[PDB]
């Protein structure tokens, strides 16, 4: 039995993007972070032809989200925001947001209005390596 | 398919090797330039507690008397790779009374490093810089764990590699001298490098065509630091 | 039973999707063909859009060979990208 | 734990070697045997029972003789049974070659076992689905004993494995005094077969051997049919 | 293909008609779709 | 010299005579002294 | 599916996915372009920079004085691959003074790179070769591919983007063998710039040539030695 | 899971192989060792008592390794035999080399480290066997060691493994005296703890073997005690407990 | 339960190697069918001889191998499995020929047979071989002697014995036969086969369809009959 | 499934999954014929020219196992040159331990063997070509044997291995093999070869000739030039 | 996903069996070393034995030579099987070669020896961390599962590595180690940081400058620690 009534839904949803009784002028947006459990027919691409894949952001992607999300910050003019963008390899922008945010907190948190570079690098501690993996810095000896 | 060095992928890559330069990434920065007067090379000691002794750190080692060598990334394969360099320029000494080009001591090393699958184990993790001076004049060259290698005229590994060449690339030209390009190499550590910069936190080296001796700088350091 | 398109079912099946488009009469059809494993018809005319809107993005007048490539790359969401253990 | 019913080298949560287990389960699915030392000596007797009249009764021979004064008798599966024979064989000329005296029936139980137990230390190999239930004669004295895929050997004065095992040894206890006679012994294994034994007990369906003070022996099918015919 | 057609149908292309935009969380899919909505410039349906 | 051949020998066709459960040939016996004896090229 | 993990599985549809990812695999390297006269076998390859000021990686390696290849594929298979030949000619060079044959050479190379298509352990040499080669027989092009099929060509390119080149050859095959050395020289280099994209264009820098010929042993020009070669190329139309 | 190989480390850093051997050594019959001034010595419970088992070997669980050396054993049968054939040849290696019997203490390690080999080499199970040590030599006297499937080694005064070893264990912490104990007062301390330890009553002789090691003229006999002297032993022991029961 | 079946030095919790079972299987892959009579003085073996194609040799298409001038088999199952079991038998019989003087009797050749497949079952390198072998010679003292050898390493001595696809309801019509009994002369025993495969297959067996090889007391070498004799034996069947 | 990974694992229903999919992977070969003459054996193999870079006679699929031998691969090509070289090295190694050319029925056998010991093992595949051993003497007449993936291995009259199997078949079987000399079978291969080949779908292709015979001497040599070109007009010449 | 194999490397380049190695280590006592001017100091978290267990086989301050000392964390059969092989090289090297062997090509062994371990599959790696101590000039060395081997001024390993560090970077001054006694004081209160019991679960090893071995009987360290009560009563 599983679903059916979402399935139903699904199939109708299938048949209004493409075959009998063209679709017409209807450009369709999907959106999901986790593609894999669709539908094979939603996938085939005659209802979802181009299949734009979003990927974790490289280093000069992730220097241009820091100065997109820092812009409106109080933040210092020498923060060296190529240095925070290597700090966080694997990070979507997300957390790129979640390193500002919490820069921010940590210049509130000490009375400071200005938000310097340490607590940049205090935030990115916090946000990507406080819960990054296990991987001590006695285990984090075996690279150098 | 990202589970052995012998299974390959749709695409055909080996989804293995691209993991060894991952691995490559989490190192530390080391900055190399070749000019016309020799060979610089630089590095980020990245020190981990004072109580450990700094000249533990081998970063930089001495492949021979005229080739210098950096490494990236894991200290055993890093190490496993430099005494292979070692060795090899002892026997082509050995067996041809001249000093290895340091072209075929990449080789070497790079032979070494593509048995990482062929018997019927896994690659070395680490990228050598291997810097020095040869028949031909000063020379750089960089090596991966694929085994392939190729002459860098400056060359950036390890952590911060993308913004160091990057950098690398707007202020090297041909015609650079020594002093100038140490100057380059220590600004650019400077500002790829999280802790502030002094005579601690980095490791310099250099050969000269005339004066293979002194690959090191020892408490000169601070000399070219404050006069950055 | 309707298959999965054979090697020369998915060259023609390009043909007759390219024929609308300002195809160079220098693309070997049947090299896509064997480049395109496993794809459905729906794969093969995803293939000739894409080309034909890659076309489009290089500021080209008519699709090449490399664009029906590069659009084969596209439809199953692969980027190539230049490795540096293959040179 | 059906995730640790596969590797041979590979303990269980709970500490079990499962495929060993699985092994003396084979052999509890084997063909009835029985083996019982009496005063006199050892008898070991076995059920050769074939599917049909086409099977050459006499061509293949289930209890079999290892030394002049050793014999061993299996429950399990068939085609290991010739290996350990084999083996059993071969160690057993091996310790004349060395010692000039035939191999002491405790002493070549306890190498047929280390054998039984090589083939239960690898991946890839598997353990010796049989149970071998072995007589001699030393000292002026019976051994009996059954070595197992495990490789564990015991010293089993009246046992029986096999098919309706349980079934044999609750029949045993009863009719099994330790002072009985070789006689008395085949008396008794031929009725312990008979608890466990569907059909009329052929002269042909049936093989005993003898571990005596001469030796081993392999009764004849006219013996045996004299001894079915004295308890039937 | 809204807001400049011309620019295929004189090619003979026709323009997919459909995009799944897929990757990590937080990567920027829904930001994307609000940038979209944001100069659509035509009808926008936020399906829930 | 004699005695560790006769006994091997003697050893080997027991195991095949118990292998068989027939009467062991003197052929036999012959067949595996003689390769046996020329293995070791007369040193025996 | 499930029978594309090993080179010892056979696919239901009597296929060998392994093989066909080294095949794949080809395709990662850059374009090289093999063609023979009836005089010469020339082969020019693109080199490929990893960075704006790292040197171009060699794409064309020297194997014995009258044989030589071009790589497209895994640099560790390739040098493997080189060595195995290098050490093949210096045999045959020992045993019977006379340069090896390009044709059992390459017979020797399929029967070495077809053990691991079959033999677990070891995955196929991800590396197409061009064999560039002049012996007693006329010069030769062979084509050696992972799945140990090599093609005697008359003028054949593998690596990325060389399907235009492969059009090229066909489309100007009956041209080659009354070509000089020169001519035949240009005829390669056009056909490797036509895998080039629009912006890109041949220069010295990312060039490389291999020429055996008559009376001309194997020998590569790099940098400046590919300039002669270069000069009075007909630009590309646009 | 990280159990299926016994070269995986868990993420914790725990080998679960050798932790199930440890563990599964609990399933092994129990046997206990107490040292005491010129004496040491090792009981074992018979487990398996049928009726029809013949008991021809009379040491099914207590071993002689050397002239002066003993081993119990707890564990799989075929891994214990292994083992303790093992044992032999390196004894006897020793003896051979030095002309000297082999000092107790390493000849334990010489067998640890093998079973140590077990749990680190790829495609060997790791010997699920523990077993005690009871010796003398001319360095230390008498000397017990407790061993593990492991590997893992280490001297004991008094000891026990197998079936309720912590119950046992907790019982000879109780009742023992160190430096002022002997053999006599040793032999009653097994059988009450054995008593104790045994979920079946009375302790019947014939499912106890107890073996004593004591030096004699520079002799260091090894004694396996017959049946007669464990009934008398019990008998001992329930008198105890009935002069014991006057206090009611 | 059927989870334990994916290699053969598996038991299954009920003990069973299921490997060795799916070999068994196999064995009546080959589409044919094999039966051999042990008679008073004789031993005889028949086999299907199957050529779907009027391309192939009809004398390679032999099923009947000589394993040596006095010791026959013939096989049933994978064709090349069988073959390489045949010359396996074959070495085994020249390296018993050579270490003993003396020809090695069938026991033995079956014997070692079985314990080679049995050394395959037990160590996982090799996959069984999947043909089952049935030897025919005449070991003196004994007289004719059949047996038969399977994947699993169960050589057995038989009376009368069958293989391949009909192999359960030959041998019942064996069982039917050999109880009864009566003077098993040569010709008798050739009947007993023929009529066995007939009936089993309810074919007319022309001549051409059929392999007989047989193995006499008076000479006992291993002779495989021509396709006038089987003519012969048919009509004197039939009558 | 299952069932189907390795060589070495017996399918429930009792078939050796593995080297059925290599006989299927054979099927998709392009057709190769051998055909036994009163005198002889002429090999005829269509080769699809799947690009016209290739030089005539690359990828040749006859082979010259020995001086007398000749063999007719069909299937994987670097399969067929490695069996190639195992026969070989197999008749040269019979030359240099009986001092005469090696027989083709124990050649076949022999190397039906090599066949066969790569479909046991889990660490190798099968084989994925099935080719054809073709040879002829004086004092052996004319013989030819086929070896399919399985190592399967018995002497044909007159066979076909490939895509057009059947079809090839059935043209082969109208032809009274035991009488004409195989000058006369050479131009029936090639049409035979011709009408089998689907020129719609298989493109161009090459007709490879090769004999081993009386005419020969005894020798398995490639057809000379001239009767490939009378062959070849010969098979044109029946469009209708 | 990728930590069931010692060969696989995780897309991030993470070694992930070796690294899990290194949690036997941290399940081992704390185990301190420092070096002085004239002496290299050890002091071992002696955690208490059963009441019936002889502590004589519980060692954990091994020496691999006359002039080299070495105390490990992690298990304790692969620190014997360490230990052993360690004294073997070291003792080979004398035979080779006249002169002793220095205490950092013993390390030098150590580290290939754990690191060929960690380089092939079906083979665990060694799940200690080593401090080796000895005069060639005091060294102080560290080992790691991984292979790897640092020089250190100071170190603790085990259970107590961040507190006891943490504790000994300021700690380890000039006049710290300026005596002998002010050494041996230093790693006692480095110990007692962690080990809180005081006295009997402090074992401290202490090799002088061309000297022996000494294990500190529990008598000369309970003055050593009364010494330090006396001079932290100064508080008050
Ligand atoms: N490239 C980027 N630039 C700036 N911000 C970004 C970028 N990518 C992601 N973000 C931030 O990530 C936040 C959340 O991401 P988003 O809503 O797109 O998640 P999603 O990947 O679609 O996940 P879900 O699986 O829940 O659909 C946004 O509010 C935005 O600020
Ligand atoms: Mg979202």
């Amino acid at each position: 039995g599983g679903d059916n009534e979402v399935q139903r839904t699904m199939l109708e949803l299938i048949n209004q993007l493409d075959g009998f009784d063209p679709r017409g002028n209807i450009k369709v947006l999907m959106a999901t972070n986790r593609p894999d459990t669709l539908d094979p027919a939603l996938m085939r691409p005659g209802r979802l032809d181009r299949k734009i894949e979003f990927s974790l952001p490289d280093l000069e992607g992730r220097t241009h989200i820091f100065k997109i999300h820092a812009r409106s910050m109080s933040v210092e003019r020498d923060i060296r925001f190529e240095l925070l963008a290597r700090l966080c390899p694997n990070s979507t922008g997300a957390e790129i947001r979640s390193v500002c945010t919490e820069a921010g907190m940590f210049a509130i948190r000490a009375r400071r209005k200005i938000a310097t570079e340490k607590d940049f690098l205090e935030a990115v501690n916090k946000v990507i390596k406080s819960y990054a993996k296990f991987s001590a810095t006695p285990r984090y000896m075996t690279y150098n | 398919y990202d589970r052995g060095v012998n299974t390959f992928s749709p695409e055909g890559r080996l989804f293995q090797v691209e993991y060894a330069i991952e691995a490559i990434k989490l190192g530390s920065t080391a900055i190399g330039i070749q000019t016309s007067e020799g060979v610089c090379l630089a590095v980020e000691k990245r020190i981990t507690s004072p109580l450990m002794e700094p000249s533990s750190i081998e970063k930089i080692v001495e492949i021979d008397a005229h080739i210098g060598c950096a490494m990236s990334g894991l200290i055993a394969d890093a190490k496993t790779l430099i005494d292979k360099a070692r060795v090899e320029t002892q026997n082509h000494w050995f067996t041809y009374n001249e000093t290895m080009t340091v072209e075929s001591v990449t080789q070497a090393v790079s032979n070494l490093a593509l048995q990482f699958g062929e018997e019927d184990s896994r690659p070395f993790g680490v990228a050598l810089l291997f810097g020095g001076v040869d028949e031909k004049g000063p020379q750089l060259f960089h090596m991966d764990p694929s085994g392939t290698f190729v002459q860098c005229d400056a060359r950036a590994i390890g952590s911060a590699s993308e913004g160091a060449q990057s950098s690398l690339q707007e202020v090297y030209h041909k015609s650079m001298t020594l002093k100038e390009a140490i100057k380059s190499s220590l600004i650019i550590l400077k500002q790829v490098m999280e802790e502030k910069l002094n005579a601690t936190n980095i490791e310099l080296a250099t050969v000269q065509p005339g004066q293979n001796f002194h690959m090191f700088t020892k408490e000169e350091l601070e000399e070219v630091i404050k006069d950055i | 039973e309707f298959p999965m398109p054979n090697e020369e079912a998915r060259a023609r099946i390009m043909q007759i999707h390219s024929r609308k488009m300002n195809v160079s009469p220098d693309v070997n059809y049947e090299e896509l063909a064997r480049c395109t494993d496993d794809f459905n018809g729906a794969q093969c005319k995803a293939v000739c859009v894409e080309a034909g809107m890659i076309a489009l993005r290089r500021g080209a007048t008519e699709l090449t060979h490399e664009d029906y490539m590069e659009g084969i790359l596209e439809v199953q969401a692969k980027k190539k990208a230049n490795l540096q253990y293959y040179a | 734990e059906r995730g640790y019913s596969f590797s041979l080298t590979t303990f269980s949560p709970s500490g079990k070697l499962v495929q060993i287990e699985y092994a003396l389960a084979a052999v509890a699915g084997g063909a009835p045997s029985v083996g019982i030392k009496a005063a006199n000596g050892v008898v070991l007797a076995t059920e050769k029972k074939q599917k049909s009249i086409l099977y050459d009764e006499r061509s293949v021979h289930k209890v079999e003789p290892i030394t002049k004064h050793i014999g061993l008798v299996y429950s399990g599966m068939g085609p290991d049974y010739r290996v350990l024979v084999h083996r059993a064989r071969k160690l057993a000329q091996q310790y004349y070659l060395v010692y000039q005296e035939p191999i002491p029936t405790a002493q070549l139980v306890q190498r047929v076992a280390s054998v039984m137990q090589e083939y239960t230390q690898s991946g890839g190999v598997r353990p010796f689905g049989v149970s071998l239930l072995i007589c001699g004669w030393n000292e002026g004295r019976p051994y009996l004993f059954q070595s197992d895929p495990s490789g564990a050997y015991f010293a089993w004065k009246a046992t029986a494995m096999g098919k309706n095992y349980v079934n044999g040894k609750t029949f045993l206890e009863k009719r099994y005094n330790e002072d009985l006679e070789l006689e008395d012994a085949i008396h008794t294994a031929i009725l312990t077969l008979k608890e466990s034994f569907e059909g009329q007990m052929t002269e042909d369906n049936i093989e005993v051997g003898i571990c005596n003070e001469a030796g081993f022996r392999r009764l004849t099918p006219t013996e045996v049919k004299d001894y079915l015919a004295a308890i039937a | 293909p809204l807001l400049h057609p011309e620019r295929f149908v004189n090619l003979g292309i026709e323009p997919p008609k459909g995009v799944l935009l897929f990757g990590p969380p937080g990567t920027g899919k829904t930001l994307c779709a609000r940038a979209v909505a944001n100069r659509t410039d035509a009808c926008f349906i936020r399906v829930i | 010299d004699t005695d560790m051949t006769t006994q091997l020998i003697s050893s080997n066709l027991e195991l095949h005579s118990l292998s068989t459960g027939r009467l062991p040939r003197v052929v036999t016996a012959n067949r595996m002294l003689k390769q046996m004896l020329f293995r070791y090229q007369g040193y025996i | 599916n499930q029978y594309d993990n090993d080179v010892t599985v056979w696919s239901p549809q009597g296929r060998i996915h392994q093989i066909e990812y080294a095949m794949e695999a080809v395709k990662q390297g850059s374009a090289t372009v093999g063609l023979k006269s009836k005089t010469h076998a020339v082969l020019v390859a693109l080199k490929r920079a990893q960075s704006e000021l790292a040197a171009h990686q060699k794409k064309i390696l020297h194997v014995d004085n009258h044989i030589g290849i071009s790589i497209a594929g895994l640099t560790a298979d390739a040098r493997l691959l080189c060595n195995f030949m290098r050490q093949e000619c210096l045999d045959s060079r020992f045993v019977f003074d006379r340069p090896l044959p390009v044709s059992r050479l390459v017979s020797l190379i399929g029967s070495k790179t077809q053990i691991p298509t079959q033999r677990y352990g070891r995955r196929p040499y991800g590396v197409g070769l061009l064999i560039a080669g002049y012996d007693d027989m006329g010069p030769h092009i062979f084509q050696t591919c992972p799945s140990a099929n090599y093609f005697d060509c008359r003028a054949m390119s593998i690596g990325a983007r060389s399907q235009s080149a492969r059009t090229y050859l066909e489309r100007h095959m009956s041209e080659f063998m009354e070509c000089n050395l020169n001519e035949l020289v240009k005829h390669g280099l056009r056909a490797l710039r036509e895998t080039l994209p629009a912006e890109q264009d041949l220069t010295t820098k990312n060039v490389s040539i291999g020429i055996v010929g008559k009376d001309l042993e194997f020998t590569i020009y790099d940098d400046d030695d590919v300039s002669p070669f270069l000069e009075g190329l007909e630009e590309r139309p646009q | 899971r990280y159990d299926s190989r016994t070269t995986i480390f868990s993420p914790e850093g725990r080998l679960y192989q050798v932790e199930y051997a440890m563990e599964a050594i609990g399933h092994a019959g129990t046997c206990l060792g107490i040292l005491a001034n010129d004496g040491v010595l090792l009981a074992a419970e018979r487990r398996n008592i049928h009726k029809l088992l013949d008991e021809v070997f009379f040491s099914e669980k207590i071993y002689k390794l050397n002239e002066d050396m003993a081993c119990s054993v707890a564990g799989i049968t075929s891994d214990a035999n292994v083992l303790t054939n093992e044992l032999r040849l390196i004894a006897q290696r020793y003896l051979l080399q030095y002309q000297e019997p082999i000092p107790c203490e390493q000849l334990v390690t010489a067998l640890c480290d093998i079973k140590q080999a077990y749990t680190q080499f790829g495609g060997k199970r790791p010997f699920g066997v523990s077993l005690l040590y009871i010796g003398w030599d001319k360095h230390y006297g008498f000397q017990l060691y407790q061993s593990d499937p492991s590997g893992n080694y280490g001297g004991w005064k008094a000891t026990c493994i197998g079936n309720n070893s912590a119950a046992a264990v907790s019982m000879l912490k109780q009742d023992y005296k160190e430096g002022e104990m002997t053999l006599k007062s040793a032999l009653a301390l097994a059988i009450k703890v054995l008593n104790k330890t045994m979920d079946v009553s009375k302790l019947s002789a014939e499912k106890v073997e107890i073996a004593t090691l004591t030096r004699e003229n520079g002799k260091t006999v090894i004694r396996v005690l017959k049946q007669k002297e464990v009934e008398q032993l019990i008998k001992k022991h329930e008198e105890e407990e009935a002069k014991a029961e006057r206090e009611k | 339960s059927a989870g334990f079946d994916r290699h053969i030095t598996i038991f299954s919790p009920e003990g069973r190697l299921y490997q060795v079972e799916y070999a068994f299987k196999a064995i009546n892959q080959g589409g044919l069918t094999s039966v051999a009579v042990r008679g008073k003085d004789c031993a005889v073996i028949v086999t299907q001889k199957k050529v779907p194609d009027k391309l192939l040799d009809s004398s390679t298409v032999t099923h009947l191998f000589k394993i040596t001038e006095n010791i026959g088999c013939v096989m049933t199952g994978m064709t090349a499995d069988s073959r390489s079991q045949v010359q396996r038998a074959r070495y085994e019989a020249a390296n018993w020929k050579y270490k003993y003087g003396y020809e090695i009797p069938v026991d033995m050749l079956c014997k070692r047979i079985a314990d080679i497949s049995q050394v395959y079952t037990q160590n996982a390198e090799m996959r069984p071989l999947g043909c089952c072998m049935i030897l025919i010679g005449i070991d003196e003292e004994q007289g004719p002697q059949v047996y038969k050898c399977d994947p699993a390493g169960y050589y057995c001595g038989f009376k009368a014995t069958a293989a391949g696809v009909k192999q359960t309801e030959s041998t019942s019509f064996l069982e039917k036969k050999v109880k009864k009994k009566f003077d098993w002369t040569f010709e008798q025993t050739v009947e007993t086969a023929i009529t066995c495969l007939s009936t089993v297959l309810s074919i007319d067996f022309k001549p051409s369809e059929i392999e007989v090889g047989v193995v006499t007391v008076e000479n006992p070498k291993f002779r495989i009959l021509t396709e006038a004799e089987i003519d012969a034996h048919l009509v004197a069947l039939a009558e | 499934t299952g069932y189907d990974l390795s060589a070495s694992t017996f399918s429930p229903d009792g078939r050796v999954f593995q080297v059925e999919y290599a006989m299927k992977a054979v099927e998709n070969s392009s057709t190769a014929i051998g055909i036994r003459c009163k005198d002889g054996v002429v090999f005829g193999v269509e080769k699809l020219v799947l690009s016209k870079l290739y030089e005539e006679g690359s990828n040749k699929r006859l082979f010259n196992v020995d001086r007398h031998v000749g063999m007719a691969v069909a299937g994987l090509l670097a399969d067929a040159r490695s069996l190639a070289d195992i026969a070989r090295e197999e008749a040269s190694n019979f030359r240099s331990n009986f001092g005469y050319n090696i027989p083709l029925k124990h050649l076949a056998d022999r190397v039906a063997m090599y066949v066969h010991a790569y479909t046991l093992y889990s660490a190798v595949r099968p084989f994925g070509c099935s080719f054809m051993l073709g040879s002829y003497s004086v004092n052996d007449g004319a013989q030819l044997y086929m070896i399919d993936p399985s190592g399967v291995s018995y002497g044909y009259w007159g066979c076909a291995i490939g895509k057009a199997r059947q079809a090839a078949k059935t043209e082969i079987e109208k032809l009274q093999m035991k009488e004409m000399t195989c000058r006369d079978i050479v131009k029936e291969v090639a049409k035979i070869i011709y009408i089998v080949h689907d020129e719609v779908k298989d493109k161009a292709f090459e007709l490879e000739l090769s004999w081993v015979g009386e005419l020969t001497n005894g020798r398995h040599e490639i057809v000379p030039k001239d009767i490939r070109e009378e062959a070849e007009k010969y098979a044109k010449e029946s469009l209708k | 996903s990728y930590d069931r194999a010692i060969t696989v490397f995780s897309p991030d380049g993470h070694l992930f069996q070796v690294e899990y190695a290194q949690e036997a280590v941290k399940k081992g006592s704390t185990a301190v070393g420092v070096r002085g001017r004239d002496i290299v100091v050890l002091g071992v978290e002696k955690k208490s034995v059963a009441k019936l267990q002889d502590e004589r086989t519980v060692r954990k301050i091994c020496a691999l030579d006359d002039n080299v000392c070495m105390a490990f964390a992690g298990l304790t059969a692969d620190a014997r099987i360490v230990i052993n092989r360690a004294r073997v090289e070291c003792q080979s090297h004398r035979l080779t070669v006249e002169d002793p062997v220095t205490v950092e090509y013993i390390t030098r062994y150590i580290a290939s020896l754990k690191q060929r371990y960690t380089q092939s599959n079906g083979r665990r790696p060694f799940g200690i961390s080593a401090l080796i101590v000895g005069f060639d000039t005091p060294r102080l060395y560290q080992t790691d599962p991984s292979g790897t081997y640092h020089a250190w001024k100071a170190n603790a390993i085990g259970r107590g590595a961040k507190s006891v560090r943490e504790f000994l970077e300021k700690n380890y001054t000039d006049e710290a180690i300026e005596t002998d006694d002010l050494t041996i004081k230093l790693v006692i209160k480095a110990l007692l940081e962690v080990v809180q019991s005081g006295g009997k679960n402090i074992e401290l090893a202490v090799m002088r400058r061309d000297q022996s071995l000494k294990i500190l009987n529990p008598e000369e360290i309970e003055k050593y620690v009364a010494e330090i009560e006396k001079e932290k009563e100064e508080n008050e």
